[PDB]
């Protein structure tokens, strides 16, 4: 039980924290990003993870940056209408052939972190 | 022949063992260091 | 600490030390007690008659 | 060069590993799954999600038929492989696969297909610079950080042994055998039967997992360890399961990894991994075997039961001769040793030119890993 | 103070040191190993080829061959890697300050001398380097200068009688059987008790065998009688993978080849007869003086008991007024280094050295010219 308490000391020491760095930097860097490209219109972003969910804001960032009109986001405030919204986005991002893995609209609704900022750095491989 | 085809000759083994004792190191020290930025 | 008092890689002439067979542990000791070369040279009766034999030998020929 | 830094893959057939060159640890560790919906899809407006990769494949499983693609160390599905590679280049690690060269780790004896299609699959699709294949138990002895000893590596795929004295590696006695910890995992599940429980969809082979993981350790002697089970209960341990029942596992616990040391058991005829490892020894030349004896080195998964050294370095001591002495060196962190291996060979100076480059591949192409690599 | 060095090679041994000392600084075995199995560890330490002391250390991942078989070179490559080895790493002096002392056996080709005159001024720039016999080092190391002398390296075994300073030509008696031919007799003879060796670092387990286990009996038949009807005679060894081998019987078998070469089947006779048929060869006036003084040399002749019979078969062929007697000195070994310890240190040997002015208007055949 020692050794496999040092390993669980040294799988909950340097893992999580290089992994957290690394995200919070990812996180920082990728806020900057978006709100550049956001400040055209009238909107802006002060947390990558919440602002996200209702979907709204992603289609702001992906209308501005393809340049084409996406249809309107669905006129609701239920958890159905924010998974639509997000859908809309993914399968606008569907029609330009930029290649998603592991990606759906309840895992931006429910809001894990790292799939999140996998879609934003996908976005940017695209985009620019 | 070729015995010594995939590795590269006359190399100082000194050198392996000193950075693998950096790589220990940062164990200890346990810095945290954000990826490479691309 | 005898280990702090000396390093092997300090002096290699004290790391011939480490890599030693013990029968040529023995034949450095035994032929330096002996001293055979110290001898031959030390005494002089056999030593000129070393000297002139080869000389005259190479005298004549060779 | 000097910002840029390799990025090292360790990739089994459990669980898949990555992370930066000259990092102490991984940065991203996820098991190796791929997992399909079966059910019906009723509620309209949720969206489609076809396949689902990594831990959140974990997550969602009770919905899901949970699929391997890789078997014994072999890539059975290579889809399902390029998934969990853009999963992990491109969720894991945000990093872009042209900027960075990719070091692999795979089994010593492996079809050539395999590292073939490696190859093809890491230049043509993924668009790498540079990239090089190596062995796992290789990569075990640079953590290890001595020149010489033997390596044992026990993953969930395949489990290996071999022999390197002074940066020479002997090919004729290297030994694979294919007995790891999925084949464990099977065993407690058949022994579970006799006790009431019974396990059957792949949902529920991850819970007989970490029933695997937590409740198990490596009796030092057999019929002792069966004689104390029979006699009283105090060996007896409680597990709870995610629907909130409570199972007791009992006389299972040392018996699931005594499969291990006697196949019999799994009706194999090959030998344990004691006579394996000792066998390697005896196939090589008769003056390295005593430093072979003095640095036996462990690692892989399968190796963190609790006890499996000590019953190791007894049955090493029972076969070999009394006159040698036997240790078995087992660092706690014997589960990642061969990625920091890879780390510790990705950043040394020299390694700077044994990359395979793209015009190599260019001109040869995927037959150049067998030239180069190992 | 330039002192000259000392130099000393045989199949096997390569010994050197300066002029003038009592000890050689350097021994190490004339082994040449090559790797042969896969290598593969980026960044630590690999070499094409080892040499010397320190490619015995790592028999198990090389294949050893020695450049010297029979006093005779084969591959004059593998002899100048073992020369520069001994110039740079062991001794750790400049070749082209110091003169040096070279030994060779009396019986050779021509070329051999040539080859390696023109070796040792070309590649090391030598000022200065002489060529000597063998044997008669050992001689002047035993201090007296008349008696014939038996040197059995592992290359090679001859006889050669030395009177008043002078070697004769005709009575040199040279025969093939050596230490090397005597372990590979001791791996044919350990084959039938079950042990079977093949490799070459396996023969050198074997030959540390024979140094450790091996003696030479007085009477053959009783010592088969006695190891026959008991297990007195009987030694374990232990090998350095840790098992136990029981030597028994073949311990005094091994050498008593050296006696009786029927076991071989070398058609030549033993080696005590070819001591006395030198003897025969020589002049009547000095035969009692060659009875009188006859020292041992070579690493050979140390097995136990090798004296004792020696004088016992040479008193057997001796006429019986004549009185026998068999000088060994503890350091048979190295003699013959010794005696180059003597012969540069001499006032008299300066003029003897070969001048590299000379060799220019010479050539390669100067040491004919003055050995
Ligand atoms: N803490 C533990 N105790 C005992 N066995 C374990 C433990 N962790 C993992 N394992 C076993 O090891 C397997 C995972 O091995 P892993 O290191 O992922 O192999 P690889 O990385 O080579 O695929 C699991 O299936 C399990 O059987
Ligand atoms: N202590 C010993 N006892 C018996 N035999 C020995 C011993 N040491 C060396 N030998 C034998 O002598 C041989 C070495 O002879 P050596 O004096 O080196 O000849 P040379 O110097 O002319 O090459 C070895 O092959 C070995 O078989």
């Amino acid at each position: 039980d020692n050794d496999n308490s040092s390993a669980r000391l040294f799988e909950r020491s340097r893992i999580k924290a290089l992994a957290d760095e690394r995200e919070v930097v990812q996180k920082k860097t990728f806020t900057k990003w978006v709100n550049s490209h956001l400040a055209r219109v009238s909107c802006r972003i002060t947390d990558l993870y919440k602002d996200l969910r209702d979907g709204r804001m992603l289609i702001k960032l992906l209308e501005v940056l393809s340049g084409e009109m996406l249809p309107k986001p669905t006129k609701g405030k239920m958890r159905i209408h924010c998974l639509e919204n997000v859908d809309k986005a993914l399968q606008f991002l569907k029609e330009q052939r930029v290649h998603l893995e592991n990606m759906g609209s309840h895992d931006i609704v429910d809001g894990n972190h790292r799939l999140v900022l996998g879609l934003i750095w996908t976005i940017i491989l695209r985009f620019q | 022949a070729v015995p010594n085809l995939f590795v590269p000759l006359n190399t100082n083994p000194k050198e392996v063992q000193e950075m693998r004792n950096k790589i220990r190191e940062q164990n200890l020290q346990d810095i945290k260091t954000a990826g490479p930025q691309s | 600490e005898r280990y702090f008092d000396r390093v092997d890689e300090n002096n290699p002439e004290y790391l011939r030390e480490r890599n030693m067979a013990p029968d040529l542990r023995q034949d450095f000791n035994m032929m330096e007690q002996k001293k055979r070369v110290s001898m031959i040279l030390q005494s002089p009766a056999f030593c000129e008659e070393l000297e002139s034999m080869i000389q005259e030998q190479f005298k004549k020929g060779k | 060069d000097d910002d840029i830094a390799a990025l090292v893959v360790d990739n089994g057939s459990g669980m898949c590993k990555a992370g930066f060159a000259g990092d102490d640890a991984p940065r991203a560790v996820f098991p190796s799954i791929v997992g399909r919906p079966r059910h019906q899809g009723v509620m309209v407006g949720m969206g489609q999600k076809d396949s689902y990769v990594g831990d959140e494949a974990q997550s969602k499983r009770g919905i899901l038929t949970l699929k391997y693609p890789i078997e014994h160390g072999i890539v059975t599905n290579w889809d399902d492989m390029e998934k969990i590679w853009h999963h992990t280049f491109y969720n894991e690690l945000r990093v872009a696969p042209e900027e960075h060269p990719v070091l692999l780790t795979e089994a010593p004896l492996n079809p050539k297909a395999n590292r073939e299609k490696m190859t093809q699959i890491m230049f043509e699709t993924f668009n790498t610079p540079a990239m090089y294949v190596a062995i796992q138990a290789v990569l075990s002895l640079y953590a290890s950080g001595r020149t010489t000893g033997i390596v044992m590596d026990s993953g969930d795929g395949v489990t290996h042994t071999v022999p390197i004295y002074e940066g020479y590696a002997l090919p004729h006695a290297i030994l694979r055998l294919d007995l790891a910890g999925r084949d464990l995992t099977d065993y407690l599940m058949k022994i579970l039967t006799e006790r009431g429980y019974s396990f059957t969809t792949t949902a529920e082979r991850e819970i007989v997992r970490d029933i695997k993981e937590k409740l198990c350790y490596v009796a030092l002697d057999f019929e002792q360890e069966m004689a104390t089970a029979a006699s009283s209960s105090s060996l007896e341990k409680s597990y709870e399961l995610p629907d909130g029942q409570v199972i007791t596992i009992g006389n299972e616990r040392f018996r699931c990894p005594e499969a291990l040391f006697q196949p019999s058991f799994l009706g194999m005829e090959s030998c344990g991994i004691h006579e394996t490892t000792f066998n390697s020894i005896m196939k090589c030349d008769v003056d390295i075997r005593k430093d072979l004896y003095a640095n036996t080195v462990l690692s892989g998964g399968t190796t963190m039961y609790p006890g499996i050294a000590d019953r190791m370095q007894k049955e090493i001591t029972a076969l070999a001769p009394s006159t040698m002495k036997i240790k078995i060196i087992a660092p706690p962190e014997r589960k990642y040793s061969v990625w920091i291996g890879g780390s510790i060979l990705a950043s040394l100076s020299t390694f700077q030119q044994m990359w395979i480059s793209k015009q190599e591949y260019d001109e040869s192409g995927p037959s150049i890993v067998h030239r180069k690599c190992f």
